């Protein structure tokens, strides 16, 4: 939702 | 073994805005 | 939290934050009692009646966090599970019985001045604290209120533990000695309560003993946010603490 992005790597 | 002890309070030996509140309330 | 206010930075280093990839959103609070376990509610990963039974493989740990949406670079750690541990004997069928899981990182994560573990209790401590009317700390990144809507920061609220006469009174729901209930009296004055989305979150305990800081309960259910005459049922960590040694014993 109205959450930043968070980088790739921990995905 | 060094749990409970926040790095930025009880490490330089800071209190908080409340952390009195439950002090007080262990009568 | 409802009442709450918006807490010091660096005020809880052992707040988690469950965080569910995709969707990307807050799922639970949490808590961090080793470098690389984490207690948590079980009914945050467990509960058909809503059809939730999240996998390991699909959540991540965001740690050390005082912004909810913010990825607060620099400082907060993303850390993911690899095992996950819910209680045998959970009552996700009846009134969330033991409602207690440890979640196991794959990695170990390093403190800072913004993530630190938290102390575990003890049978001494939890005899001299869990008494009615000392006040305890509830923080999480839930809602403001039972219907603003979200927090931009992390809330936190002093709560008193109430006796036990009074939360049976309270509900309808069967209220077992693996639970306390948390809360103000109506005439009392002042208000506060977890809700929605502090679910997980650590209800703590500073000793007076040795000033090292405790968590007594896990924020478990409730019946609305915050509403006169009803309070907050808190999983009653010390006698689960059986169960939690014998999780990180084997494993
Ligand atoms: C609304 C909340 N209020 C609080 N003070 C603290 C946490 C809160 C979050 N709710 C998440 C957990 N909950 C889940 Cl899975 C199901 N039913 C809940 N409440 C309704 C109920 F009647 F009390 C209840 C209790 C136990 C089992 C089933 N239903 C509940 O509470």
């Amino acid at each position: 939702g109205d959450f930043e992005e968070i980088p790739e790597e921990y995905l | 073994a060094d749990c409970g002890l926040r790095p930025l309070f009880e490490k330089k030996s800071l209190e908080d805005k409340t952390e009195r509140e439950l002090l007080e309330s262990y009568i | 939290i409802v009442e709450g206010s918006d807490a010091e930075i660096g005020m809880s280093p052992w707040q988690v934050m469950l965080f569910r990839k995709s969707p990307q959103e807050l799922l639970c609070g949490a808590s961090l009692i080793s470098d690389r376990w984490v207690l948590t509610a079980a009914h945050c990963l467990l509960y058909p009646p809503w059809d939730k039974n999240f996998t390991e493989n699909d959540l991540l740990v965001r740690i050390g966090k005082h912004s909810r949406t913010r990825y607060e670079r620099n400082i907060e750690k993303i850390s993911m599970l690899e095992k996950i541990y819910i209680h045998p004997r959970y009552n996700w069928r009846e009134n969330l019985d033991r409602d207690i899981a440890l979640m196991k990182l794959k990695k170990p994560v390093a403190f800072s001045d913004y993530i630190h573990p938290v102390c575990l209790p003890d049978r001494e401590t939890a005899a001299s604290l869990l008494q009615a009317g000392y006040k305890g700390r509830v923080t999480g990144w839930g809602n403001l209120k039972e219907t603003k809507g979200q927090p931009s920061v992390l809330q936190v609220v002093n709560l008193p533990i109430v006796e036990r006469p009074v939360c049976k009174d309270s509900t309808r729901i069967r209220i077992t000695d693996n639970m306390f209930c948390a809360g103000y009296k109506p005439d009392e004055g002042k208000r506060g309560d977890a809700c929605e989305g502090d679910s997980g979150g650590p209800f703590v305990m500073k000793s007076p003993f040795n000033n090292r800081w405790y968590q007594m309960g896990i924020v478990s259910w409730g019946e609305g946010c915050d509403r006169d005459g009803k309070y907050g049922f808190y999983t009653h960590v010390f006698r689960l603490k059986k169960w939690i040694q014998k999780v990180i014993d084997q494993f």
